[PDB]
RNA sequence: AGUAGUAACAAGAGCAUUCUGCU
């Protein structure tokens, strides 16, 4: 007897059992080597796809630019770029006309959000492409180092405080011919290694200070760095993904605001919601389109994925969006929302970390970059690089390929979802006035469709009106991944509806492991993850039990906290067993101090110290609860009392890189965080509530220590000769501020 | 001598050049941003590297101090820190038989803020270990995603209004030009000046303190019952999918 | 102007007014004015408050040449917002003064009082009186100067001596006649957002348009005055009757069935044996070391006498073999001889041969390999395609039986309170009695063992050549401790830098298995024969030979990493068995967890015999969705990944059929292109695309 | 050799979306 577990299917419906179909259990497939190759193919990709364009030079930064709306109507079921201005425009019209007010609403939320948004916000998000690095910094490092390029040259608006005037010197910037970047470089020498006896060329990445062009700087702002995505599931073979700079984050920022409180109130949009509201989004578009106005109403259902999403919007549609949803507002906020959109139509792509090279004779290989590939011979190359290279040589400039049309994945991710559910909803039963009508679910690249009809040559007939409207603005239905079937089953971003019944299988069941902190930290991310899968993740009862004695047995092994009456004899089971045998009532010891453990499904949100407060001796809780404890960061006032447990301690860090003195680089972080610390101590509100100020950091603690002595002398501690001292250093402080 | 001490910490810096320059150039707005500068490698995965640093002797990084807190061997010979190699700065690298004989040999000390400070996680469980619980009752569930009041906060307070009496409790000098404008707010102003007039704490920690007795949070959830704030500290426990458990909170 | 203030003024005061000025967010070319009448008011607050000391008795002694006395006035006009009010807050706190409610432009400790200075140019009692009014109620001392030469203050008085007035008067009146001189005297006295683009964003503006315009005002004012003229409609005539999404109707009676590819077979690519693994076992162990792994192994090691001379049974075909035989003797003659906890091997020239040292191309840099004429690119090529062979459906009936030990040992859980606590604890107990002896826990604790002790040797020995022994440690039926070895792994070098540098191993596995039997399966292993061992039963007691699989292989932190969480396998095959139950009963509207459990019939379907279906009871078919777990955790590609995601299509699909709701695809042969894509070489994925077809031909049978 | 799979690792930049003990 052979084992098939499909057949289980046999007995139960497939959306019953959906979660044998996920083999989400082993290592999710990476990717190795470069990200050049899915970066040049996602190029020739979108500009094959728009060839029928016109193409043109950008008169700033020299790159042929590809213009595929308004182009040639297709003539097949291929992926199209050809999006008509006048169907986008129509659409956004039925848009407004079917919500009215909702553009005016949302216009006006996003002038008030523009006016009370700090530069701060753009310290958030995910990392950052580094314009004067090549590389993707985090957001806060990459928000610093353009600030601190464009403090050096003459913009300075940034220092008011606001978003918008940090946007106006990122426009202003663009015309200086002389932008001086202080950049990172590299020096190297062959050191012997004491540990082989091997040479070894070992690097000191330092500092240095280069000049730009005006349009070395303007490919610098203009450019995307693409990288492979990895741990990505679903898919045989692998995509690159992009990054945006940081002359765009803001503009990108306010885009999507005014289109994320767009599709706040459209109620056909799966953003941006959670999982039960996306449910809550299946049983409405289920319930709106099962009323039966007369007997014999064919209502169908097309599960469907666009095909080649974001290699089909051009950012010229989202222009022609942007302008036509923001109708009669005031010109500064029509042209500021218009800036990201020609940002990414004059944009360009990073062409990855360029290749691996191998020479047999000599046994070595090097890594080329991706700029030394237009100046090596074509004949080193295997049959599909040389066709991806000589396929986008024409589209070069200065080590990045032109991408002009199209979108990269993830940009503009909820102004595709405006355009997909206007023309959701241009299928309406009092604005189509034909035999048949529609609604959907429109998420950022995947739909479900409900079209109603009265025979199905009028659903058919909707399918193809659909489709064609969709083929009109850019977008291609994937028919060999959507499925139409009767009303009643389908699926939406892996959500599957049966019948009134929906599986949440969108997000992938987490570790339920030791997250990595401290002992303390870890225990309470543990519980706090297993309480959020219960509710918003949707775990079962009996599965998150499961999940709470796998916790505990990980982070029993990770921390070599086993119980103080187990046999095993880890590094820590002798000074675990001696606490354990002389502790009167042990049901009160921590899991981390060898106790049991004293979760379950209805206590997980209680912290483990205050669950077991009540159980514990009073002199383990003393030792453990010390507010003088070693472990635990001690800020001056003496010190405070810790109010953090003796497990919250700090592990020992290792930032180091083979072979590589980041000795010039590393030191401006510890430079930040002493002046953070000085201020701290100065003003010590620092750390609960950001300060607001425009002053400098060192006239500000001056203002603050001249008060601060003349308050304590005149009430008390500080005698004259000390109020003259601090006055006196005061003023030696300014004067090296003067002279410095 | 009080404020000599930082004065002359500030002068020993702009003593150095590229911390004048920075001073002086990055303003207090700026230094909202340069505290998040970070300029290293990034550990991709904590939880790994959690797993093969925990089977090293030493992974712990605490202050010198622990030099004089506790000894350099245990009872049954376990060595609780070591130096760094050619490292005299204030921190060595610890063993966690040392956080073990922390626990188990160290000095007692008094422990009666930590219900203090954390009084709304002993009122969950106080609230829990008294809750009284039904059957469950399985039919299918509809849950609608609610602005529920997760933490409820205090009666004609804001949480406009708890936070400006909170940074005019524990940080007076540092408000600016916000003023306090309810009858109740100073009589609650006066009773938290009085309540933590001998606290040898950090003001953050009692800023947290007023914070999570004070300050009202509210946060989006699917919710099929009752949407008082005590269900939405049990709704992991009270509602499921197919399912949902009646739980009277005790008090 | 600016410069009849950059003239007479103080620099210090051009210095605060700037500052006031880039406070509010302007240039001196639109307000100048604004300049001229800070600077004077910033003076004259100066003015106010040059020269005036408090000594250490306390009384007002205005000198010249600080070290003996301190100031009277603290100015607060000229910093910054939250700096003054600051300076407001901390001298509030301390004398109990109400704050008011602007800012004040000086305090006196002497009177203890604020005083608002304020430099007009129209009449002094209106603009007092206005000020009066403005600060009505506020302990405030106003004091009004202006250029027409008189000073009015609150009640009259003067906190100030009559020469330093004078001195100011005097300074207002050379101010006025300064004025009066330039042409700027009667110009100073009666007195949205912004987003514009900057011509090179202008030009990047006119560049980012629809190919019928040259200018971005051209479009914006197109799109801001566009009606719609049914334009959709016409582009719709306009367009081509081939781009249409033609309904081709869907019946699973008629499709074909998956291609599966053709070649040689699959071999196994398994990091352990799974049902061909044999292990040394020590009951209860207590043997000095006990839990050490090293130990353990050489007490599991003693425990089988009847070695022999290691001869190579099974050669493998691509590696020299007698480096094999090599490595296994100075294995087998190193663990003899060890002394300590861990086991470092000699790097001899066969173990730098099997762990592969030296095959890595020297990296260097560019510059100085540009005069290299061989440098040729790194071939990228796609899988060779593999037949499926019978040994992987072998292996998941072997992972799905039970056996005789209880491999997961969960730990505790808190007392049970709730009536939803005793239900999920019912519920859990179930699944975990039918599904802890199976085949699947013992190979999800190899796995758990095997990559959490590679993870630990390959990040603390990065330069040694480890030997790791594959330990479990299991329990009996009467709850005896059991401690099994399969083998050992020796170690490479483990430099691992990114998430998927590879750490090279060499795997020597324990087996009774013959393997010329099934050949096509060992592609990689070299198998030697090392021993005998007398098999027992209850008639038959036989000697037959115990054989060693050698082999190398190699992992990454990426899959150690996921081989050490393969008890999330457990939790996976418990959230699919619970969520049926949290079917029936979003039904029949009671606990399903009993009717589920106890009615151990023989009703699930989960076999193909040659006589049909074969159906098992719910435990069989725990223990089959754990063993499927197990195997998408061990066979983990990109290849499953693939066909799972395209293949889910079909299965929906045919149940939108067997719920007779009409299903339909718009193009069924590129889904099933997309499908045969991803079945290429690994065995799992074609065992599965096999079990596609035979659920296929199922659900046919079923239907005619 | 081997891992692996559209390009890499098999040490010599990581160019990010003195230890190892799990009943």
């Amino acid at each position: 007897m052979d084992v098939n577990p499909m057949l289980i299917f046999l007995k139960v419906p497939v959306q019953n059992a959906i979660s044998t179909t996920f083999p989400y259990t082993g290592d999710p497939p990476y990717s190795h080597g470069t990200g050049t190759g899915y970066t040049m193919d996602t190029v020739i990709r979108t500009h094959d796809y728009s060839s029928r364009g016109i193409w043109k030079t950008n008169s700033e930064t020299g790159a042929q630019q590809l213009n595929p709306i308004d182009g040639p109507l297709p003539e097949d079921n291929e992926p199209s770029g050809y999006a008509q201005t006048d169907c986008v425009l129509e659409l956004i019209e039925g848009l407004d006309r079917s919500h009215p007010g909702l553009f005016e609403t949302a216009c006006q939320e996003t002038i008030d959000a523009i006016q009370q948004t700090r530069v701060d916000k753009l310290t958030q998000g995910r990392q950052t492409y580094d314009w004067t690095l090549n590389r993707n910094q985090p957001a806060a490092t990459a928000l610093a180092n353009t600030i601190e390029v464009f403090r050096k040259n003459g913009y300075k608006l940034n220092e008011s405080g606001r978003l918008i005037d940090f946007l106006k010197d990122v426009l202003l910037s663009f015309e200086n011919d002389s932008m001086e970047v202080t950049t990172h470089f590299q020096k190297k020498k062959r050191i012997r290694d004491n540990h082989s006896k091997k040479m070894i060329t070992q690097r000191t990445i330092g500092k240095k200070r280069v000049k730009l062009t005006k349009k070395n700087y303007l490919i610098r702002a203009l450019t995307l760095n693409t990288m492979t995505k990895d741990a990505e599931r679903g898919k045989l073979k692998r995509r690159a993904i992009a990054t945006p700079g940081m002359q765009i984050r803001g503009f990108v920022y306010f885009v999507e605001l005014l289109a994320r409180n767009i599709c706040e109130r459209l109620e056909q949009s799966g953003l941006p919601v959670g999982g039960n509201e996306k449910k809550a989004k299946l049983a409405n578009v289920i319930k709106k389109m099962m009323a039966k106005s007369t007997d014999e109403e064919l209502s169908y259902t097309i599960t469907g994925d666009n095909t080649k999403w974001n290699e089909n919007q051009n950012p010229r549609i989202f222009l022609a969006m942007v302008l036509r949803i923001t109708a009669g507002q005031p010109e500064w906020f029509r042209d500021l929302l218009a800036v990201a959109p020609i940002m990414f139509s004059n944009k360009v792509a990073r062409l990855g970390r360029g290749y691996m090279f191998e020479s047999k004779s000599m046994h070595l290989r090097t890594q080329i970059s991706a700029e030394n590939l237009s100046d090596i011979n074509l004949r080193y190359f295997n049959e599909d690089t040389k066709k991806k290279i000589e396929k986008i040589r024409h589209l070069m400039v200065e080590g990045t390929a032109s991408l002009s049309p199209g979108m990269m994945m993830g940009m503009f991710n909820m102004l595709s979802t405006v355009l997909g559910v206007s023309v959701l909803n241009l299928g309406q039963r009092e604005i189509l006035k034909r035999t048949y009508w529609w609604d959907g679910l429109q998420s950022s690249d995947d739909f479900a469709l409900i079209i109603n009809g009265h025979f199905k040559e009028d659903i058919q007939q909707g399918v193809n009106h659909f489709y064609r409207t969709c083929k009109l603005v850019g977008i291609n239905m994937s028919q060999k991944k959507s499925y139409i079937n009767k009303t009643g089953t389908f699926e939406f971003t892996s959500f599957f509806y049966r019948y009134g019944f929906v599986a949440n299988f969108s997000m992938e069941l987490p570790s339920f492991g030791v997250a990595g902190n401290n002992e303390s930290a870890d225990m309470s991310i543990g519980t706090t993850v297993i309480k959020t899968n219960m509710i918003n993740n949707d775990l079962g009862p009996a599965t998150a039990q499961m999940a709470i004695q796998l916790f505990i047995k990980d982070y029993r092994y990770t921390y070599r906290c086993h119980r103080g009456d187990t046999n095993l004899e880890t590094r820590r089971t002798k000074s675990i067993k001696r606490l354990w045998t002389e502790t009167i009532s042990k049901a009160g010891l921590l899991v981390a101090d060898g106790g049991p453990n004293p979760y379950n499904l209805r206590n997980l949100h209680i912290p483990e110290v205050c669950l077991k407060w009540s159980l514990m001796d009073p002199d383990y809780r003393g030792r453990l609860c010390n507010p003088n404890n070693p472990f635990v960061h001690h800020m001056e006032v003496l010190e405070y009392d810790a109010v953090a447990t003796t497990h919250s301690w700090t592990p020992k860090r290792n930032r180091s890189i083979l072979n590589t003195n980041q000795r010039g680089i590393l030191e401006d972080e510890r430079i930040y965080q002493k002046c953070c610390q000085v201020f701290e101590k100065f003003f010590p509100s620092s750390t609960y509530r950001r300060p607001i100020g425009m002053a400098s950091m060192l006239d500000a603690m001056l203002s603050r220590a001249r008060i601060d002595a003349r308050i304590d002398l005149e009430s008390g501690r500080i005698s004259s000769q000390d109020f003259s001292e601090i006055t006196n250093t005061c003023k030696a402080i300014e004067a090296l501020k003067r002279q410095g | 001598g009080s404020g000599m001490e930082r004065i002359k910490e500030l002068m020993e810096m702009v003593k150095n050049s590229r911390m004048r320059e920075i001073l002086t150039t990055t303003s207090v707005d700026h230094m909202a941003v340069i505290k998040k500068y970070t300029s290293g490698r990034q550990e991709k995965n904590p939880a790994l590297r959690m797993k093969w640093m925990m089977a090293m002797k030493y992974p712990i990084s605490a202050s010198s101090r622990i030099r004089e807190m506790i000894p350099e061997k245990d009872e049954d010979g376990n060595t609780l820190w070591t130096n760094t190699k050619d490292a005299g700065s204030n921190r060595v690298l610890v063993s966690p038989n040392a956080v073990t004989w922390w626990n188990r040999a160290g000095p007692v000390s008094d422990v009666v803020h930590y219900p203090r400070v954390y009084k709304m996680y002993f009122d969950r469980l106080e609230r829990l270990t008294h809750g009284t619980f039904g059957p469950v009752k399985f039919y299918n569930q509809v849950k609608v995603r609610k602005r529920v009041d997760i933490n409820p906060g205090h009666k004609d307070l804001t949480s406009r209004e708890a936070q400006e009496v909170i940074m005019e409790v524990v940080f007076p000098n540092e408000v600016g030009a916000r003023t306090l404008s309810s009858d109740a707010q100073l009589t609650i102003t006066k009773e938290k000046k009085e309540e933590l007039k001998n606290c040898k704490i950090s003001p953050i920690m009692v800023a947290y303190m007023l914070e999570r007795e004070l300050v009202r949070r509210t946060r989006f959830l699917p919710i099929a019952g009752a949407t008082s704030s005590t269900y939405v500290e049990v709704l992991h426990l009270t509602q499921g999918t197919c399912w949902e458990q009646q739980y009277t909170p005790g008090g | 102007m600016e410069n009849f203030v950059r003239t007479n003024f103080n620099p210090m005061i051009l210095e605060r007014a700037e500052k006031t000025m880039k406070e509010y967010g302007e240039n001196p070319q639109n307000e100048g004015n604004k300049f001229a009448a800070i600077s004077t008011h910033m003076e004259v607050c100066f003015m106010y408050s040059d020269f005036h000391f408090i000594d250490l008795e306390g009384n007002t002694i205005v000198k010249e040449n600080n070290a003996m006395l301190k100031h009277r006035f603290e100015i607060i006009e000229g910093q910054e917002r939250n700096i003054a009010w600051t300076i407001v807050n901390s001298i509030c706190n301390m004398t109990e003064n109400s704050k008011p409610r602007f800012l004040p432009d000086l305090y006196d400790y002497k009177t203890n009082k604020f005083i608002e200075i304020g430099v007009t140019r129209r009449k002094v009692e209106d603009y007092y009186y206005e000020a009066a009014s403005k600060l009505k109620g506020e302990n405030v001392y106003i004091h009004i100067f202006s250029f027409d030469g008189e000073e009015m203050a609150t009640d009259d008085e003067y906190i100030l001596d009559e020469e330093s007035r004078a001195r100011i008067k005097t300074r207002l009146f050379v101010l006025r006649q300064e004025l009066a001189t330039a042409g700027l005297w009667d110009s100073f006295r009666q007195s949205e957002e912004e987003f514009s683009y900057p011509p090179t964003f202008q030009r990047l503006a006119n560049q980012s348009l629809p190919p019928s315009f040259k200018d971005y005002h051209q479009f914006k004012a197109y799109v801001s005055s566009f009606k719609a003229n049914g334009n959709i409609e016409a582009k719709l005539g306009a367009m081509s009757e081939k781009v249409n999404a033609q309904i081709e109707s869907f019946d699973p009676r008629t499709i074909r069935e998956l291609e599966l590819p053709e070649g040689k077979f699959c071999t196994q690519r398994s990091k352990f044996l799974l049902m061909d693994a044999m292990k040394l076992s020590v009951l209860n162990p207590a043997h000095e070391g006990e839990g050490i792994p090293m130990k353990d192994a050489k007490a599991c090691l003693d425990t089988f006498w009847g070695w022999k001379k290691a001869t190579i049974i099974k050669k493998h075909e691509k590696g020299v073999n007698t480096n094999y035989l090599m490595i296994w003797e100075q294995l087998l003659e190193s663990i003899k001889e060890m002394e300590g906890k861990f086991l470092n091997l000699k790097k001899t020239n066969h173990l730098k041969w099997g762990l592969g040292e030296g095959q890595a191309p020297e990296k260097m840099d560019f510059e100085d390999c540009k005069e290299v004429p061989d440098l040729f690119q790194y071939k990228s090529e796609p899988p060779e395609k593999r037949k499926l062979a019978s040994w992987i459906q072998s292996e998941f009936n072997k992972a799905s039986e039970l056996t005789n030990s209880n491999w997961i040992e969960f730990d505790e859980l808190g007392n049970d309170v709730a009536p939803i606590e005793h239900i999920a604890s019912r519920r859990r107990n179930f699944f975990t009695a039918e599904v802890s002896q199976c085949r699947a826990s013992e190979y999800i604790m190899k796995a758990v063992y095997i990559n959490t002790a590679l993870l630990n040797s390959s990040c603390t020995a990065m330069e040694e050549y480890q030997v790791i022994p594959i330990i479990t440690k299991c329990r009996d039926t009467s709850g005896q401790r059991r401690t099994n070895l399969y083998g050992f792994i020796i170690k490479g070098r483990s430099h691992l830098r990114n998430d998927t540098d590879v750490v090279n191993f060499i795997s020597l596995e324990f087996s009774l298995t013959d393997p010329r039997n099934e050949i096509h399966k060992w592609e990689k292993y070299c198998v030697l024969e090392i021993g005998d061992m007398e098999i027992r039963t209850s008639i038959s007691t036989i000697m037959k030979p115990v054989y060693l699989y050698v082999r190398t292989n190699g992992t990454s932190k990426i899959k150690m990493k996921w081989g050490m969480e393969m008890r999330r396998c457990l939790l996976q095959s418990l959230q699919q068995v619970e969520s049926m139950i949290e079917a029936e009963s979003a039904v029949k509207e009671k606990d399903m967890t009993e009717p589920f459990f106890r009615n151990r019939e023989n009703d699930w379907p989960i076999g193909e015999s040659p006589q049909g279906i074969e159906k098992g009871t719910i435990g069989k078919v725990c223990r089959v969705l754990l063993a499927k777990s197990v195997f998408n955790s061990i066979y983990a590609s990109a290849q499953l990944e693939g066909f799972s995601a395209e293949s889910r299509k079909l299965l929906l699909l045919i149940q939108a059929f067997r719920d007779n709701l009409d299903p339909g695809t718009f193009d069924l042969k590129g889904l099933y292109e997309a499908i045969e894509e991803c079945i290429i070489n690994d065995p799992w994925v074609l065992l599965n695309a096999s079990w596609f077809n035979s659920f296929l031909k199922a659900v046919q049978l079923s239907m005619g």
